[PDB]
Parts: C-alpha cells; structure tokens; sequence
C-alpha cells in the first residue's frame, strides 16, 4: 500500500466517524469528538469524490444540525479543518461554524 | 478611545471583574486583578506589537533582563490568586509574573520581562494557565501511563514501582538500592518529573535507610508489606533523619492494631496519609479520621472522586485485582468489602469542600486513573457547589474561593507534602516553568499545551503533514521537549539530600536536572494551602456515619457529571 | 476429549500443611468494636491488643491455616483457632516489637505485652 | 490440616505429580519435584505471607542474603527439569532457585533467598516460567521485528544485517568493520540481547578477522556471497583462532562442490549448520545429512516447522524474494524449486523428535518468522506425539521427555552453539535473569511478561488510563526495562574476546552489558542437551527419501495445528 | 477531536469487534480475541448509551454463548474488564465468566 | 485480547479495505492503495475462513478487475503478498498480477 504517516493517521478519523455514525443511528445525541469526526471524514471523502474545496466549505455546514448533538457542542466547534488529496493534490478545507 | 468588554476579552482574554466558566461545569472564576497597562498589551503575529523597536526591544542581550519565553495575556488560576498577567520564563524557570514588552516605549513593563531578540512567544490570551499537576500517588506499572498523565495536565509523578510486578501493582514501592538505581536510570527516558519511593518496611534502620542513600525521595508504608507498628516507627525515624516524606497505607485488617495504634506508632511525626477515605486502603472503617490530625497531610485517590451512582459497583473487582486477592477465599472478599462504604465516600466529598482533605492524587493503575486527578477535582467542586451552594466566603457570584481551595489540592499541597515546593507546584517567581495551558471549554479535561522546564513537552495538535497544525486529527502528542537530550533539561529527578551528597547522579550517569527533597519534617496540616482544617472526625463503627462538630456529613450520589460524555470518545 | 487450554490434571491425594509441628487450639475474642483479621504468618502473640486470649499460648506460634489466608473476628466475636509452631530459627523481629529475638524469651515477651496493654497476660 | 489438590493448585500453582496442558496442544507436563515447605509457601498481597516480621525479613540489608526480586511459585520448564520452585534474582542474575522467604520463622528457606526490604515480588503461581528464547538466525532488517520476537518469548537475537539492504535481506551478515561498528551503536537502542555476525567470506585471513576484532560475535558463510571451499576454510581458521562460532548456508547449486566437498573443507572443525533441512538453503537435495555428523551443530529455521498441508505452496515466492531471484530466469526458478521437497520437510519433523536436529531458529524476515520460533517448536512436538505416540522414554502418561527435548532446541542449545551459555539459555543459578512467564492457556503463543536482566521489558497488559492494568485492550507493550538508560543494564551485547580486549566498547561508547563469546570450538553434537544423536543420514538423490538406521523417515502433513486459529486475530 | 491516549487505543477495540462481527455473520465460530473484542466493545457502547455498571455486568454474560465460539474459548475467558465514560464519568465494568 | 504487534498492524488493513469498499460502492474507480487493501483483506479473511493457500492464490486474481480501478493501477500491482493464520498456522499467500 506504501502508507505514509498521514495516511495511517487519517484512517483513525474514518474509524471514529463510523463509530459516531453508529451511535447517531441508534438515537444518541452526539458529543464533541463524535461530531468533529463525522464532519472531518465527510470532508476527506468529499475530496476523494472530486468535489471542490469551495463545495466542501459550504456542504460542511449541513452535515450535522444542533438537534443531532448535545447541548453546547455547536458552540464548542468554531471550525473544522481537514486536508485531503483532491484531484489537483492536497488542499485544506476550513468549515466555519459547521453546526449552527 | 474605549473598547467594550466583550471585544476586549475576545482579543486579549478577560480582565478585572470578568468571569469564565470552567469547562461545562457551573463553576465560574473571576479575574481578581490585571498587571497590564491598557493599550500596551503584548501580542505576537503579523503587524502585532512584539516587533523590533516596538514591543520587542532590539538593544539588550539575553543577560540584560531579556526573557527566553513570554506567555502573553495569561489567566492564571493558582493558590496565590486568579488574575491576569504575562508570564516570563528564563533558564527554564519562571522569572517574572507581570507585564512584558519593551521599556523603550511601553508603560508598566516589569523590569526583567523584556521581550528581546532571545524571546520566544506563546499566546495565552483566552487561555487559563495553571501549574502542572503534582501526582504523589503513582504506581510505575506501564510506561504508557506518562502520556495519559500529561494529557490531563500532570507534570510530576511521585511514587514507586518497577513495572507490572505484583509488588508494584499493589504498592507505590521501588524496593532496595538496586531496583531504585534501575528505575532512576529508566527515569532518564520518561518525559515528566519523577520522585521514587522506597519500601517503608523493616525492623532495623539500615535496610530502610540504604534506599534513601541509593536515591529514593521518600518511603511508602503499605499494608501489603506489613503496615505494622515497627515498620511505621522505623520508616518515620529514617524520614526524620533524611528529611524525606513518608506515605502510609495503613492496616485495613486491624491485624496488629486499630487506627489509634497506628497514630501512637506515628507519635506526632509528620506523615502523608494516602487515600484517606479508605476504599484505597486503611483501618476499616475509620481510617478517614486521620484527616483531622495536625501532623497528617491527607490525600484522596481518585476513583471515589466524586460520589456517583456507579462508584460502589466498580470497586470490589478493582480492589481484588490490585491487591492480588482471590474470589474463592472468603476472608479476602471480606477484607475487600470492608474497604467500600457509601457513608465514607459521601463524607469524603464534603471533607474536600471543607478543606479537611488537602490533596488529590491518582493511584495510577492500582485503584486509580492516571489521567483523571485534575478532572475529578473539578467534578467534585462542581458537585459540591450544586449540593452545598456557593461557599460562605465567596463574593461577586464567583467561585474563586472554591477554585483556589481545589486547585491547591493537586498543585501546591502535594508539592509541600513531598518537600519539593521550592521547585514546583505553583505559578510563582523562582519556580520551575512547568505550566499548563487550557482552553476554558476544555479546562480540567484535555490540556492544550504542557510546558516542562520552559519548553512545550505535550500538546493537542493536528495533522503533521498539513499546511498548518490545526487540521484533523487533533490529538495529544509529545513535542520537542521530550526528544533527544532535551528530555534531560526539561525534567527533574527529585532525590534525597544524602543520595545527592553521595554523588548518586554521577555514579548512575543521570543527566536530568536533579531536585533536592527538603523541609518535609517541619510541616503539618496548617501548611496545606486553603485546606488547613484540623478537627475531631468521628466515624461510627456500626453505621460508618461520619461526624464533624456534632453534625453528620452526608450527601447524595449524582447520576451525571460534567467533564464527561460531552468530551470523551469512549 | 474436550480441550480446555492450559488445564490442570492434578494428582490424587491431599497436601498436609505444617506437617510434624505441634498444634494448639485456643479461644480468642475480639473485645473491640471494629473487625480484626489475622494473617497466617503473624507471630500470634503480637496481634491487636484488643484480641483477648491467653497471650502465652501465642508465643512462638502462628495460625495453622493455609499460607496467605486469614482468620476474621467481627466485633465481639469469640472463636476457637488452631495454631502451629513457628519454624526456621524461631526468632521474631519487628511487628509489634514484643519479641525482637528468640521466641524462647517468654517472660520478656509477656512483660512487654503486659506493659503495653495487650489483653490476656497473667 | 490438609488441602485438596485442586484447591492447592488453584492457590499456589501445581505441585509434585500434577500435570498441566501446554496451550491447546495434547502435550502434558508433570511437576517432577517441588522445593517448597508445605504451609510456608511464599505469596504477596493484602494480608499475605511476604510482610515484615513474617515471610519478609526486616533485619538484613540488601547485601545480607536478600534478593532484589523473588518470583514466587514458578513451574519451571527447562532442560534441567520440570519442577516447582521460587526463583531469586539479584544484580540482574538468577542467584537462587529454591524456597524464598524469611529464615526467622519459615522452614526450608534457601539461605540466599531472603525476602527483605530490598525485594520486589512477581507472582508466578499458576504460570509456567522458561528461559528466554535464543534465536541464532536473525536477519536485522526492520527494527519492528524486536517486539515481534519479545511477544513470543525470545530474549536474544544472534545474526546480522544493516536494515533492508539486499545483502541483509538474504544473509545474516553485517559486513566489515564499519557496518559492524554502526550496528553495535544501533544495538544500544534495541531492547533485546544481541550478537552480530560478520561476513564469512574471503580467501585471505585479514579481511575476515578484522570483523572479529571490530566487534563481531561470529561469522556467517552464505552461498549468496560464495559458499566456496576457500570461504569455508578461511572462516573456520578465523573462528578457531578467535573462539567464535561459524554458521553455514551451503552451496545449494553444488557449483564448487557437493555436500561431501563442503564437509571436506570443514575438515572436522565445529560449525553451526543453519536450516539443515535445506528449504532455507544448502546443497540440493542432501544438505540435511549434515545433521548426522559429530562436528555439526544443526538448526532448523521455522517456516518448514512442522509439515502442514500449506507448507510447500508458500515457499517458492518466499525464496525468490529473499534471494533476489527473477521469475523470468529459468535457472533462478530451478534453483528455488530444488530447495523445496516434501520428503525432507517430513523427515525434518521426525529428526527433531529423535534428537538429531538440535536447535530451532527463526530466519526472521528472510524465509522465517520473527515471532514463531517458540510457537512452531511446540506445534512440532504436538504433531509428533499425535503421529508417533508418546516417546518410549516417557512415564506417568506425561510428555516430560519430549518437553525437555524440545525446550532445549530454542533455549540452551543455541546458547551453547554460540558460546554464550555461561550467560543465557537456561534457568540456572549464576545466569542472567532473562525469564519468560506464560499463562498455561497461552503457553508458547503469547508471553505474559518477559523479564530482561531482572526487570520486566515486555508485557501483555491493558488500558494505561484504567484503574488497574487488566482492562482492555490487553496487548504487548514495552515496559520500564526498555526505557531511558535502563535499556543498557537489562540487555547484553555479545562480542568476541579480541574486540573486548581491544576496548571496542569504550571506543564506540557502548553502555550495554558486554558479554564474552567463548568455548565455541571445543564442542560438538554430543554437547547438545537432549539432542545429541549422531547417525548416518542417507538422502536418496533420485527420490529425496531420507533413511536413518535403514528405515525411511516419513510422515503426513497435517491440515490443522494447535496454537493457531483459537488465538490469533489475523 | 482532542483525542487522548485511551481514546486512540480504544478505537482499536471497536474495530476488532466490527471485524469479529463480520466473521460471526458469515458463520464462523469465534476465537479468543474475537470474542473478547465483541464483549468489550459491547460494554463501551453500553456506557455510551447511558446504561449503569450493574446493567452491563449482567448483560455482558449474554452477548455470546458457547455455540458462538470455538471449543475451549468459554473456559479461556475468566472475565472481561473495560473502562468507559458513563454519564457519571469513567467507570470499570467487570463481567465474570461471560460465556458459559 | 493479548494483541501482538502484527495483530495490531493488520487491523489497519481491514480498516483500509472497509474504506475502499465504501468508495467502490458509491461508484469510484479505486486507486493503488485502495485496490491493494481490498485484495489483502480478502486474503486474510479467506485464511480465517479456512481456505487453502492455493485457493487464495487463484481467488486473489478475481477480486477486482481493471474496470474497478483507475488507469495504470493494474500495471502498478505486480503482486500482493499477505500472511495470515490458517488452520495450520501462519502462511504466506502471493497473488501474481491480481488485476489483469
Ligand atoms: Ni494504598
Ligand atoms: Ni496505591
Ligand atoms: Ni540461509
Ligand atoms: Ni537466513
């Protein structure tokens, strides 16, 4: 596979997102790291899909809403940042105030 | 020109009279004073103030009042106060708390806090800064426990052990000169301050004392090695000669005596009573009465902190594993069951709130959680505010008195108890620069950056391949202070005066900073900051009911805590 | 045929502990209000002062129970226990500081016990 | 008072006559003798025996017959016996095997096995304790291979390599003075004992000998560097002068000679024949005949161990990668195919069972699995019991003879072969305290705790954040023996006498314990414990059929093994 | 996400449980580490759900039965222990003899 | 669980395969590490199922076809090798030219 350090690390984010999605599916309000993991994995999968940075900057605001998360979580998350390999190489996506 | 307060606090952190919520608790701390000069605040970045000829002085060499490091705009939470200041570090020590910058052009610059060519900057605006936690009940069982401790803001580990040997899995003991030497050498690779306890057991002086001369920083008396009147007596005789502290886990079984017999053996000498409530060990059921005495420095371990609806149910199996007991031996189970009591655990919450138990500690990996000393201190304070109300001593609707009482339990008080407060345990000028930055939303839960001897040792930081350090995954990671030979200069091995005089560091090739243990024998409960209360504690032998000043101390367990499921992935 | 990994197949017979040593049965009472539990290898005369028994009969002896087990006395509880003889050099040091030498020095041990209030000395 | 046997064994581990199943095999070991005094067993914990004035002596200083460490109630499995004892360690060495405790009050205490103030305790009741494995066929290719080895109970790595260079990926060779110096320095950070082999190739003495003087502990003759009569001869001349061992991987191609030519070049001198069956290399098809000769110390590598239904199919591609061969070169494929033979692999099982092959080894990362030497030894023994029956020498229905024969293959015999059995390779008084604790259910599969020089170096242990060390996830982890400078005192670098005399350790700044290689040239097959059989081995050049004493040695491959899918997650 | 050391480690347990559950679903008798992973992940997810320690001590005995696992596995597992964040903080669950 | 070093590492391969399978399921042509992960995890699960080495050497050539992967990926993968615990212990599977 020739995994580099970031590829190994970022597997963790996907895993944490899968965990969090299972928790959401059984009806739990998500906590801070769960919410961050879901939105982060969404961004990295979006890059893999070939979306643009600009698309993901706006989609990232609609992945989770306040009723999906515990009290105070929306206000704890000022932004989420992730880098992934787009068709045009690695780029940074910053999603400001992802959960209103 | 005037700045409204919301905008001021957003830019520079809070100032006098502003309050900040601690994590998701209902505890609020209020800024008591601020050392700045409004308009001359230090800050760093593109087009900011700390630039040559401006807030950075371009004239002075490093020796001329210039800092190695300035933490700008810190909200300090410490036994000494809750207040706003810049913190100046030089030669790995805190040298100034006040106002940093350039006397060329700024008013009110603390004279030894010049930002110069030699000065690094850490932005502490919007952060709470505390002393590193001092954990004095550490079992050295698994090296992976160090990062666990760093992640919750602990910077000193005092205790014993040789790894996952049964003696160490039960007791904070590194026994004898050879094991002590081996663990001093191991310590060279641990990115945290360390002091090692010898076995406080024997009926002759020499076998105990030779541990001190070998490099131990103290002793542990533990019932699993025989917490007999003789072992107690000899250990305290050694400690009084050597100027080191003794920790005790007393005879739960009451085999050779009851609590009063242990106190008679102690004979008014100074001692640190571990897990004083007694689930973690001690004369059943009444050990917690130790915490009323003037010669006792009392600490709790953390799994009883605070009293919750699940607390009792986890303890029996925990205890049986730690102390190498067998479920098919009825007296083993009876011994274990005798240590677990809702009555004393409930009272322990209140005794903390009253300043009668002076310290917190972990009991890492031997009935305690390496990364939850700080966490559970604040959960306890929060529960007590909910159940008891604001303390009578509070003003302005703030919880500053309670916050000072509780921060002292895991910073200054354990340092005083151990004879190391000249080096560590508080944010004061002249002490080692072990500092923890916290985002208020994560306060007491997950440390932002842990500074050890003036260099960052541990940080919550993101993708190392990214364009900036903030992208995911943000996790706790060891920083440059832990790498190469820098691990030697950023950490202290605390040792007895005799071992230092006898040249043990040179003999073993120790390269770490060497700290001297001293002034351990001339202290008492009166010296525990904000937690100095002596009183007669009565524990009913039939009902386990705890009384102080004729009043039963009890409270309810809670079903939920702050600093819990909002934060943790597991 | 079913395999339990790492299982034992113990031999027949029983293990006699403390074989060949004199055994002595005595009555012991916990006169205190908190429980007292006594391990297999503590010099029996040096146990908690508030255990009442003929202290002389505990000299040079310990409980005749499996190594690492104990006898438990609830508050007010009186029970009969069986003792065995100490072995090796038959010396005891430390513990309650009643012996610090040969267990043969009965008079000295009892004098110390009496002076310190260990219940049950003549 | 009497204790029934089931309860006795549950509390103290088994005693005389009791049997224990090895993992999920059908091998049973029986306790042959027990050093205890019934009623005075040592044990540690709350209210247990090893307490001051009781089972722990309170009088004696560390020098006065007191131990640094007592392993209580060990079931020892060793070439010297299968028996029950306490094991006493001091200064990193095994100093007593017998009965530990306090002579004040216990009968039958071994005089130098006093538990005192200086003594740590490891509870071995219910554990099997063996010597650390001695792997003498290690390719140093990937540092991650060390933990793999530790996890299966290996504590010494002898071999060569500089990392994933093709020379090292094929051969156990660290070539020349500079590469040897570099790898001796690397070794300072490897938490395992090490000895390094130089290149056993040349036609002049000086280029070979200078490797020995540089710090090599032996030589490897490998066909990939030319396993010619000259290289064989010069290497053995060097070895005879230097008192180090030579390992050989002979000329598979029969290019410069057949087996008889290699034996003539050896000329009766001592040699260690690697992977003697020959899949791993050597004169095709008859190399395994080496194992009949009195001057040959024969080992197997592990992928042929034991003969299973999948064994052949994995080998061709494995061999081609290791030896840098090309699938499109017909003679490369022919060479590879010539080394892979069910007839010799089947016979190799039987030769092990008969004591004709004396040693096991891995061939780590170059046609062998770093963490499966111990594993596959016991799988082989189990297969042989199933197919051949209990050995004639057995009694009481136990497999003690087979167990001693097989444990010797990876402990004492490789140590003897290498000239290091004065330090390592068995649980005997005076040897280095490299000890492996195993739960019987995991025996030979996953080690519980690996002790190196008297300190735990590796352990299967759980959550470092937990209240106790047993909660999940339980995984293999490096312990304090590997941390800081303690890695120097808990491990041995084995070196030639000449390099030691010439001050190589000081020249390179080596801080590890330095072990001397000696008594390598004055041994033979007769010195291989429980595996000392010499005989004429005939290998049919047409059919590859192996005969000993006129009988064809063959057996069937098995479809399933124990110590396999019950245990492993992948 | 601010993952601490235990959060990173414990992701592994969830992953191993998912692996083991896939193996069970395709009809395999589970082995020792598979069985431990499933029961452990069950406990940690139960804590996340807000069950009590006492509930999980008894539920943990009914997650897998002997017909779900290979010969000898029930007898290999004397207990399973796991710590997780309950609504009232970290607690230890010990399940004795989880598979009869 | 008593995880050894290889068991910990190989969890990553399963995880990467799950990631890659999700990407395939939403219609993406797979890249080099994705393709390797899928085939590798297939081999290790096959061993767990009790298939022979010889079976997996041939099945491994039919897991992914060229239309499942990006241009050039088939030619980038000369072989895939994996070791797993078969019923008869650890063995090596080599799949030559897994994607034609
Ligand atoms: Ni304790
Ligand atoms: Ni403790
Ligand atoms: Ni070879
Ligand atoms: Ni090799």
């Amino acid at each position: 596979m020739h995994l580099n350090p970031a590829e190994k690390e970022k597997l963790q984010i996907f895993l944490a997102s899968e965990l969090a999605l299972k928790r959401k599916a059984r009806g739990l309000k998500l906590n801070y790291p769960e919410a961050v993991a879901i939105i982060t994995s969404f961004i990295m999968e979006g890059a893999r899909d070939g979306k643009t940075v600009a698309m993901l900057m706006e989609e990232g605001k609609h992945v989770l809403t306040r009723d999906d998360v515990m009290e105070g979580v929306p206000e704890m998350i000022d932004d989420i940042q992730a880098e992934a390999t787009f068709p045009d190489g690695t780029k940074l996506v910053t999603v400001h105030n992802p959960i209103s | 020109m005037k700045i409204n307060r919301q905008q001021y606090a957003e830019s520079y952190g809070p100032t006098v009279g502003d309050q900040v919520r601690l994590a998701d608790t209902d505890l609020w701390i209020e800024v008591e004073k601020d050392y700045t000069t409004y308009g001359d605040e230090a800050n760093f970045g593109g087009g900011k103030v700390l630039r040559e000829g401006m807030g950075e002085n371009g004239t002075y060499t490093r020796t001329e009042n210039v800092l190695d490091l300035l933490l700008t705009n810190a909200l300090i939470l410490d036994y000494t106060g809750i207040y706003k200041a810049d913190i100046g570090v030089k030669d790995g020590y805190i040298v100034g708390i006040g106002k940093g910058g350039n006397p060329d052009i700024m008013d009110g610059v603390t004279p030894n806090m010049i930002v110069g060519t030699a000065t690094e900057v850490i932005a502490a605006e919007g952060k709470i800064v505390t002393a590193g936690g001092i954990d004095t009940h550490v079992h050295f069982i698994n090296p992976d426990q160090v990062d666990v401790a760093l992640a919750n803001g602990i910077t000193t580990l005092f205790g014993g052990g040789t790894g996952p040997a049964e003696g160490s899995k039960a007791t904070t003991v590194t026994p004898g000169p050879w094991n002590i030497e081996k663990m001093l050498k191991s310590t060279e690779g641990l990115p945290i301050n360390v002091g090692i306890l010898g076995k406080g057991h024997g009926s002759s002086i020499a076998p105990i004392m030779e541990q001190i001369d070998a490099g131990a920083a103290g002793l542990k008396i533990h019932e699993d090695w025989g917490a007999t009147p003789a072992s107690i007596d000899r250990s305290l005789t050694v400690a009084d000669e050597a100027d080191v502290q003794v920790a005790i886990h007393s005879d739960t079984l009451n085999e050779a005596g009851f609590l009063e017999d242990t106190l008679r053996a102690i004979n008014g000498r100074v001692i640190h009573s571990f897990h004083v409530e007694g689930a973690g060990g001690g004369h059943a059921p009444d050990i917690m009465a130790m915490a009323g005495h003037p010669n006792v420095l009392p600490s709790s371990t953390n799994p009883t902190r605070p009293f919750t609806v699940n607390t009792i149910d986890e303890h029996l199996d925990m205890l049986m594993v730690c102390h190498h007991l067998k479920q098919n031996i009825p007296e083993d189970v009876a011994f274990a069951d005798s240590r677990i009591r809702p009555e004393t655990i409930a009272a322990e919450d209140i005794l903390h709130d009253l300043g009668i138990i002076s310290m917190m500690s972990t009991d890492a990996l031997a009935m305690g959680r390496a990364g939850e000393m700080v966490l559970r201190t604040w959960q306890t304070a929060d529960k007590m505010k909910k159940q008891r109300g604001p303390l009578a001593e509070e003003k302005n609707g703030s919880d500053n008195f309670r916050a000072k009482r509780y921060v002292s339990k895991y910073t200054i008080n354990p340092a005083i108890a151990q004879g190391i407060a000249h080096e560590v345990g508080s944010i004061e000028e002249g002490k080692f620069a072990d500092l923890v930055l916290w985002e208020p939303k994560f306060f007491g839960v997950k440390a932002d950056r842990v500074i050890k001897g003036g260099i960052i040792a541990y940080a919550q930081i993101g993708d190392p391949s990214a364009s900036i350090p903030t992208p995911q995954p943000v996790m706790g990671r060891r920083m440059y202070g832990t790498v190469g030979d820098l691990i030697h200069d950023t950490n202290i091995t605390f040792m007895s005066k005799s071992s230092i005089q006898q040249g043990v560091p040179a003999k073993l090739g120790l390269k770490r900073r060497i700290g001297t243990v001293k002034n351990c024998r001339n202290i008492g409960k009166k010296d525990m900051k904000w937690n100095d209360v002596t009183t007669d504690i009565d524990i009913n032998p039939e009902t386990y009911e705890v009384k102080v000043d004729g009043e039963v101390l009890t409270c309810e367990p809670v079903k939920e805590l702050p600093m819990a499921q909002r934060y943790f992935l597991f | 045929n079913y395999i339990v990994p790492g299982e034992y197949r113990v031999a027949e017979g029983e293990i006699e502990i403390n074989a060949g040593r004199e055994k002595t049965t005595i009555r012991v009472s916990n006169t205190g209000d908190r429980p007292i539990q006594v391990g297999s290898h503590i010099h029996f005369v040096e146990v908690n002062k508030e255990l009442l028994f003929d202290r002389a009969e505990g000299i040079g002896r310990r409980l005749n129970i499996p190594s690492g087990t104990a006898a438990r006395f609830e508050p007010g509880e009186e029970m009969e226990v069986e003792l065995t003889e100490l072995g090796g050099n038959r010396e005891v040091f430390g513990i309650s500081d009643l012996t610090n030498g040969s267990v043969d020095n009965k008079e000295l041990i009892l004098q110390r016990a009496k002076e310190l209030g260990y219940k049950g000395v003549e």
